[PDB]
């Protein structure tokens, strides 16, 4: 049959690159409410260029979306770690 | 000069024992191994002899056990006692005391 | 021999503070941070006790502390005290001083 | 000066004899050859008279022959006697001594 699908909103096809960022304990999602949002056009390679914008959200007390071409095994290590011990609201 | 654990530097020596690794930030994030480097602020634990080179009497080392110093970047020995990696270096390397 | 915050130099070092990073012009331009490279201006903090080399007594250091110096370009390494930048030099090392 | 089987090095040098190969672990595993190394503890066994560049009085060597030592990685000779490999290498470059 034919079916009307209305989506509310923006998006797009590509999910989030650690299976960690689950904070749902629901079906594989991620769910924040009144995230940052950090666009970045090249890779984040180095824990160096990533610090400044967590030390951000932390100090706000808000979650982190983080939109760039990829996120570096390097500093996707600390964003998962940042994620699995105390808790910080983050997601690639 | 004083030794260590069943140890003892010759001549000129420094054993040191590098501090603490500074984990997290000062303010609340927390960091990663592969950053962060080594960290180059040590404390000493053993002193060689004295300097050979010192015409007649051995001119002794200046820092004494004990202190915390700045350590160089690069100069340096790794030795291993009792399972803890410690650096073995030269007196004349050793850049400032941190006197408190 | 001084020191400084917790910090003091080993034997011929000399700690010092680089001066003004020269943002603007003299007329009424204004310049960038990737330019201006690293002031050679300083003033020095903290002075070592003195030169080892020197046989029998110590040769103290001549640049006193509270001074305006030249520095060279190349030599030195990078000292973090307080979370400020200091650069530790050597002796034989520093140019000129700006006496006046 | 002391010497060794039929040996007695000239002048600085003193002759060592590498410990143990490490075949096995600590804990229960166990390890091939072409890892391992070549093992950094060793015995002196031989030892030079003394140093030939003190003026006027030799000063003889400090390792005394039955010490355990730290050998560098680099400096050293090989030496065959009796079809055991024992290295000779001068008395600066050995760095710590195994007190106890």
């Amino acid at each position: 049959n034919d079916e009307l699908e209305i989506i509310e909103g923006m998006k797009f096809d590509r999910g989030y690159i650690s299976p960690y960022f689950i904070n749902t304990s629901k079906g594989q999602k991620c769910e924040f409410q009144d995230a940052y949002v950090l666009l970045s056009e090249k890779k984040i390679s180095s824990i160096q260029s990533i610090v400044p914008a967590l030390e951000i959200a932390n100090a706000h007390r808000k979650p982190l979306v983080i939109i760039a071409e990829d996120v570096d095994g390097e500093a996707l290590s600390t964003l998962v770690l940042n994620r699995l011990k105390v808790g910080l609201q983050v997601v690639a | 000069g004083q030794a260590f654990r069943k140890f003892l530097p010759l001549f000129d020596r420094v054993l040191v024992e590098r501090s603490a690794a500074e984990t997290v930030t000062k303010g609340g994030i927390m960091l990663p191994e592969k950053s962060q480097g080594k960290v180059l602020q040590a404390t000493v634990v053993a002193v060689g002899s004295g300097s050979k080179g010192k015409g007649g009497e051995i001119q002794p080392v200046s820092v004494k056990v004990g202190d915390k110093v700045l350590l160089p970047e690069y100069g340096g020995t790794k030795v291993v006692l009792d399972d803890k990696d410690y650096f073995l270096f030269r007196d004349g390397d050793i850049l400032g005391k941190y006197v408190d």
